[PDB]
Formats: structure tokens, sequence, C-alpha cells
RNA sequence: UUAUUGGAGGUAGAGCACUGUUUGGACGAGGCCGAAUUCAGACAAACUCCGAAUGCCAAUUAAUUUAACUUGGGAGUCAGAACAUGGGUGAUAAGGUCCGUGUUCGAAAGGGAAACAGCCCAGACCACCAGCUAAGGUCCCAAAAUAUAUGUUAAGUGGAAAAGGAUGUGGCGUUGCCCAGACAACUAGUAGUCGAGUGACACUGCGCCGAAAAUGUACCGGGGCUAAACAUAUUACCGAAGCUGUGGAUUGUCCUUUG
RNA sequence: CUGGGGCGGUCGCCUCCUAAAAGGUAACGGAGGCGCUCAAAGGUUCCCUCAGAAUGGUUGGAAAUCAUUCAUAGAGUGUAA
RNA sequence: UUGGCACCUCGAUGUCGGCUCAUCGCAUCCUGGGGCUGUAGUCGGUCCCAAGGGUUGGGCUGUUCGCCCAUUAAAGCGGUA
RNA sequence: UCUGGUGACUAUAGCAAGGAGGUCACACCUGUUCCCAUGCCGAACACAGAAGUUAAGGUCUUUAGCGACGAUGGUAGCCAACUUACGUUCCGCUAGAGUAGAACGUUGCCAGGC
């Protein structure tokens, strides 16, 4: 029955969606998104273009793969061939 | 000049425990003039490698033929047993 | 090259996925029988849902 | 009264406790050991209250030192209050020991000597110890 | 769902190269105790040069089974609970609270756990004085072995507690004392005379004490057990509304030669 | 809103951790910010590489410029992560 | 005892002290039996086994508790809504 | 084959040391009238040139001492199963990190001249 201490904070922000959005292997089209993040965690390839510093979309048709150039650093390609 | 072991038979299953109550030690053996055999030595007789030069030395073991001039490369001591487990060798070639 | 399979204990109290599994194989109640071509796409299921079921030959 | 000097942020969690010992179960620096075998913390007085008791047997003779050096701090909520506001304040500091990790080394002593200090000093513990030397 | 291949991400683990915390050795940095670095060690939810098990999206992939989705009428729920595990809070306190993830109850009757929504088996369409089996058991109340073989304990441990204490008792290993004769016991102040074992350690199974609460024995369910207890294996048998045998029920599929 | 209520503190957006290697995921759990600023701190074409550690050199902050050498990012990015 | 949790009771489970009347544990206050004393004896300290029986009259405050007076072989600690 | 230009290969390729040469090809320098320009100075950028030099850059051959890659065996963790309230065992799959065996002083496409 003693008046208890305040707390200071809770106050988490909302959330968003990150991560990969369409996977290894399947049949995307021209304009939607591959992936998408906050930096610079996988760099674009041939026929991929970034946005504003997320969302790497593909330019045109076809099927992804994910791929590295260096020693940490990965890609996104599109082929379009079938 | 004394120690002896079988080859051990590959792919052995997480029974291999039930054979370290009784006093084995597997090993694996190196080396310039070899090819890596899995080896099943009884360590009753590693009383018996501090008794010849203790830890930096050569001794042969002889498993079946080629008794290798070998060096006890490493342990895996494991406390609360007061025991050794997985030693290993190497050639001098 | 051809197994049946047995269904010996139930299916209750398992979790969603084996649940899922053993119907298909084609068992449905306990007590049951199929009898199946062999086929490493069938001998990894059993694998899964192994520990209920009593297979022959 | 062994305290962290500076601490990042002072109300963390507890340390998981279940597993075998990190490492640091071979003794390095003594020729004598005293090593645990159950799973319990100690509290940064006891790790006090077994140096006084092991210095005065050995009259500050040979080489002592300890190994485990309390980093985790450990809150109690105050004297009977409701609960949740938020977590109390920090009183002590604490060091998890796992089972098979070695605490004392001792050296510059013969052994029937130090193998009696080690033991005048497991019993300011709350922990379950065994004697070792130098596992050769 | 499963095999195959290809992928996303940084937990458990590990580690000190990174920001930070550390105890030890030599290393310089005034005129008798301290000021950068180097060697050997440690710690971490907001520390990662590393980094799995599983899950997760996709193969125009192959095997097995039965769903899936679009539209349109009709709702009900927005007071959950206990177990098993990963966690925060709490005091590694609760039949506590709060998330993940499974099961069962809710909405599920039977058999076992002495009785006992949440634990263990298993899902009841109804009949019969039929057989096998699951979980738990087999001296009696009460269906079934006073079964077989190896051992163990002497306390009712089984049939509720730790730190510690101790020539309890077994299978285990190492080692130093030895008919030249110790360790028991005699007589000397140099130590003589007695004829089969004695100490240290090391690891383990089973025990004992530590053990005090309230109508009445009082956690075995009771009688009672030195095997009717524990460990180790091998054999039958009981054991449910499970599954079979069989009679008729209602609906569906397929033959449809309407069975 | 509330581990019954008034009292104290909170009420929307942003960033971590808890969160269990996809996404998601609570609590009166742990830490921080914002309710703008910039006519150039926006667009383009060229070119250059850092904070430090030494080593000496009118002034000496221990460190306000100058060179030389070893510097993989240990600096910087208008604002918190 | 002071709390923590909200599981039963709000279509009522009457709540502190005291009188009446008990009943039960033993971690024992007296009495019975011992060990040990830094026990000369008489007294006294400390510990073990022991529930069969005993456990006081007054002033003060609603009191519980408490202090104080005069005794007694002693003026025990608790559970029983 | 070798020297140069442009590609791919996760630094196995690079730094760290040491020895070898020529400039037929890169450099080093000779200058600033012009092309252009240093918040200054043609050191750099550009331009005009070829007497010198292999010391330097780059090239080539050794050295595993610096980093880097890295197997077989183990041990911790762990999906599934069993037993149990123990900071648990036991059985069946996947399987690291560190550490050792070591491999390693690059590889290969296409051009123009030998
Ligand atoms: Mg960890
Ligand atoms: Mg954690
Ligand atoms: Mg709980
Ligand atoms: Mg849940
Ligand atoms: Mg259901
Ligand atoms: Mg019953
Ligand atoms: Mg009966
Ligand atoms: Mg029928
Ligand atoms: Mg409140
Ligand atoms: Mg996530
Ligand atoms: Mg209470
Ligand atoms: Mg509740
Ligand atoms: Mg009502
Ligand atoms: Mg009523
Ligand atoms: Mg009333
Ligand atoms: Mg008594
Ligand atoms: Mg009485
Ligand atoms: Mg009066
Ligand atoms: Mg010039």
């Amino acid at each position: 029955k003693k008046g208890v201490s305040s707390t200071k904070n809770g106050r988490d922000s909302e959330s968003k969606r990150l991560g990969a959005k369409r996977a290894d292997g399947q049949f995307v089209t021209g304009g939607s998104i591959l992936y998408r993040q906050r930096g610079t965690k996988i760099y674009p390839g041939e026929n991929v273009g970034r946005g504003g510093d997320d969302t790497l979309f593909a330019k045109i048709d076809g099927v992804v793969k994910f791929e590295r150039k260096g020693r940490d650093k990965k890609q996104v390609s599109v082929y379009a061939v079938a | 000049s004394l120690k002896s072991i079988i080859r051990q038979g590959k792919q052995t299953r997480s029974d291999l425990k039930q054979l370290r109550k009784s006093g084995k030690v597997p090993a694996v053996v190196y080396g310039y003039g070899t090819k890596n055999v899995s080896v099943k030595v009884d360590e009753v007789e590693f009383i018996k490698v501090i008794r010849e030069v203790g830890r930096n030395g050569v001794i042969e073991l002889g498993v079946g033929s080629k008794t290798i001039k070998v060096m006890v490369a490493d342990y895996q001591f494991d406390p609360l047993k007061n025991q050794i487990t997985h030693i290993d060798f190497l050639a001098i070639n | 090259a051809k197994l049946q399979i047995t269904l010996t204990r139930s299916v209750i109290g398992r979790p969603e996925t084996q649940r899922k599994t053993v119907e298909a194989l084609g068992l449905k109640k306990t007590n049951s029988s199929v009898v199946v071509e062999d086929n490493p796409a069938i001998r990894g299921q059993i694998n899964k849902v192994k520990h209920l079921v009593t297979v022959e030959e | 009264m062994l305290l962290p000097k500076r601490v990042k942020y002072r109300r963390q969690h507890r340390p998981k406790t279940t597993g075998r010992s990190k490492g640091g179960n071979y003794v390095t620096f003594g020729e004598f050991g005293l090593q645990a075998t159950t799973t319990s913390w100690i509290t940064s007085r006891q790790i006090e209250s077994a140096r006084i008791a092991m210095t005065r047997y050995m009259k500050r003779g040979g080489k002592v030192w300890i190994k485990i050096f309390p980093h985790t701090p450990y809150t109690k909520k105050p004297l009977e209050v409701r609960m949740g506001a938020g977590k109390g304040a920090v009183e002590g500091w604490i060091a998890v020991v796992k089972p098979g990790r070695i605490l004392f080394e001792v050296a510059g002593v013969s052994e029937e000597v130090a193998r009696e200090a080690l033991r005048l000093a497991s019993h300011k513990l709350p922990v379950k110890t065994k004697f070792v030397k130098r596992e050769e």
C-alpha cells in the first residue's frame, strides 16, 4: 500500500515490413518489388534498379537470381530468357 | 615401443560413448606417408606413454602393418571424470 | 519393392504436421492398412511419421 | 567489494544458467586450483569473504589470484511494493559460474598446506567444489 | 506433407579483430609509487572477424492422398484455463501475470493416475453372456506370474527435503609396505622378541543422520510385504464405448448385372 | 489506461533490444528523439581523400597553422538510433 | 506477524477486544530423568529424552501489546474462521 | 612463349623482405611560346620535346615470416522419439567455431607486335 515509482519510457515505434518480398527462382513482372531495406544490404545487378534508398525493383520480365560478386557484397539480377 | 590399435570401422553412431565406458579412446592419424585412418587405442597403456619419454617423443603403434613413427598432437581433456578422450597422432616422416 | 503400412498408435495428441502427414499415406483410422510401391519419396515420409507405423518387407 | 568501474546500461537481464562452462577450466597461473561442479551464482561478497579466509591461513605467503570478476548487475525491487512499475535499482553484482570452471589458483606452497586452505574457503561459497592440480 | 536442388536472415553456440567491462607478467611516463603500448587469460540482450539444427518463400520439378480459391444469403465469438518448452517482469515465488509455439479441456463421454475439466493411452451411429491389443498391472480387497536369471539394499529406504558429517555396504582402478617377515601386541633411553596382509588415493551404485505442528494412524489408497522394493534382461496373460467378428439402422460415392 | 480506485505518469508518429537466424509478435519491460531546418546543406560535370601515431620546427594550451612517414576507415554524413 | 497473487463468497460467509466453555501440538515455564561444565557445597549457565498434570490476584488504556505493585513450585509459545 | 591493352576469378592472387636486367615498348626527367590551369606553385592537370638514366615505378625468380583459404576425426547446440521434476539423462539425423594436417607466392578470355 505504498506509492510506487513512475516508469519512464514505454514508447515503441510502429513497424515497417522489410526483408525479401520475392524469392530465388520464381517468375516476376516488370514493376514488382524484389527486396527492400533502410540502407544498402543488397546491391542491384543487371536489369534491377534501385529506388529511393530502398526497394530493389525489377526493370523487365523474367526470373530472379541472387548472387555475390565481391567478398561481402551481394546482388540481384533478372534474366528474361527462358 | 608399446602401442596397438584397430582401424576403427567408420560411420559409427552416437553409441560411441557406451564403449567409452570401457577404457578406450578414439584417435586419428595424419602424416607424410599415410592416409587418415581413425584408430581405436585403449588408454590402459596411456599410463605408458608418460613412462617412455613424457609428452614429446616417438612411439609406434602397428594398425595391421605400417607402425607409424608418431607424436601426440593434442588432447580433448574433459574434466569431471578425470579422463582423456580423442587424442591425435602425427607422423614425422 | 513393396511396402504395406499399418497404423498402430493413434493420432490424437500429436502435433499438427504429423497428424497431417498420416493421411497422405492414406491411413484413416487405427488398425488400417494401405499398400504402397517403394519409392524414396515414400520412405522419407515414414521417417517423419515413424514411432507410429509398423512396416514389413 | 570488487565492482566494475563503468557499466554501459545499469539494468540488465539474467544469464542462462544451464550448459557446461565456456572455458577457463584449465589452470594457468598457480600450481594448485579449485574448480566448481554445481551451478549457482556468486554475489561479489562471497568472493572477498573467500579471499580474507584464504589469505590468513597462508599468512600472506605465496601468490593467490581470483578468476571470477563480476560484471552483471541484478536488481531487487524495494520493501514490499505491488508488482509492476519498472525495475528496481541495483544492489550488488554477480558472475554466474557454470559447472567445471576454475575459481582460485594458488602457488608458492607445498601440497599438504594449500589443500587445507582451499577447503576452509570452500565453505564460504554457495557452491560445491573439488581440488585439482595442473592438467598435464 | 515428402526427396531433390537454389535462396533469404545473424538466434543457440563459439570468439575477442570491433565500442565496452576485466585480474595477472615484463614493457616508460618525476626527482620511492602512477601516468600509452605487449604476452598469457576471461565477460556481454542494445559486442560480432565467424556461425548450425529447425522452420520460411519458389521450383511450369516427381511420387502419394484431398482439398483450395471467386461470388452471393445466415450467423456466433472479441472474460479463456492447465500442462511441455523458448523468453521479459517477479526474488532463477506462486494454481501469478505477459508474448511465442504445440497438445487437451472448453465443445469429449470411456480405461489408467485411490477420488481428480487441463497430465497418460483413445475418439462412443445401436444390439450380443464373442476374440486380440494400447496406457498402466499381475500375493488379497480387485481381472491377470507368489514367472525366469543375475546381482543390490537391512532402512519400512521403497511409501515427500539440501548444505554438510561419517572405519555403513558393493563392483570397480592406481600405488607403497612384504616369510629377507610389516600392521596388530612386548621391553629399551642402540632399538631387539611376535608369523598374514596393511595404508594411501581414484571413480561409482545403494544406504544413515542432518529431519519440529497443530481434531485421529496420516503423502504406500488399505491390508500387508525383506521380496509383494530398486536395477538388469527374456516370456505369457489380463486390461476400453479402440480394432475385429454380427445383426439391422439413415446419407454419399461407384458397379449399376437394383445387389 | 490501470496487477481493484483516486494520487503520480502516460495517450500519435521515428529508431534499436526483448522477438526464439523470413515477416509478424505484448507488458506501468530496457534506452533515446520529433511537432523542423537549408537558396544552398537541392540537380549536373570534373577533381581530391580521413580522424589520429610519431618525428622536428618564430609563436607553445597537453592540443590554434606548417611539412615528412606509417595510416581500411578507428573521421565525416544539418538533426536520436 | 507485515506483505504478494485474485482462485471460492456481493440473490449478505457479521468485524476488534473481554466474560462463558474448552480442545490440540512441543520449538518446555514449573515438576521427573541424565550428559557437560572455567560445577568446593547451596545456587547457576547450556544441551538431550519427556505432554501425565499444573500455569496467579490488582492499577493503567476500548484495548492486543506493554510497563508497574505483591506473590507463587512456575506466571511458556502457539493453532483451533 | 613473352611484353603491353582491355575482361572474368571470394587476397590461394596482397603487402612484407631479397636479387636481375633493357627501355626495340612504360617511366625518370628538358622546358612552358602555344591547348589548359593551379582559392599559389606548371610538383599535379595539359602541351612542346628525346642528350641522359635503371637507382626508383612496373617486369621477372626465389623466402611461407605478415594476412588469407583450408579437410578427416571430436566436443557444445539441436528438429523427432523415450524417461523424468532433475540447472536432467538415454536413443536416432543433420553438424559448426576455435585449434592442429596442410595447400598457396595466381588462374583463365580476346585483341596488336615478337
Ligand atoms: Mg551465448
Ligand atoms: Mg538472452
Ligand atoms: Mg509457472
Ligand atoms: Mg499459449
Ligand atoms: Mg477438438
Ligand atoms: Mg477411479
Ligand atoms: Mg473395492
Ligand atoms: Mg459392421
Ligand atoms: Mg493501482
Ligand atoms: Mg524476426
Ligand atoms: Mg496471508
Ligand atoms: Mg487471471
Ligand atoms: Mg446473481
Ligand atoms: Mg444466498
Ligand atoms: Mg448483518
Ligand atoms: Mg523434545
Ligand atoms: Mg497440557
Ligand atoms: Mg480506583
Ligand atoms: Mg616540371
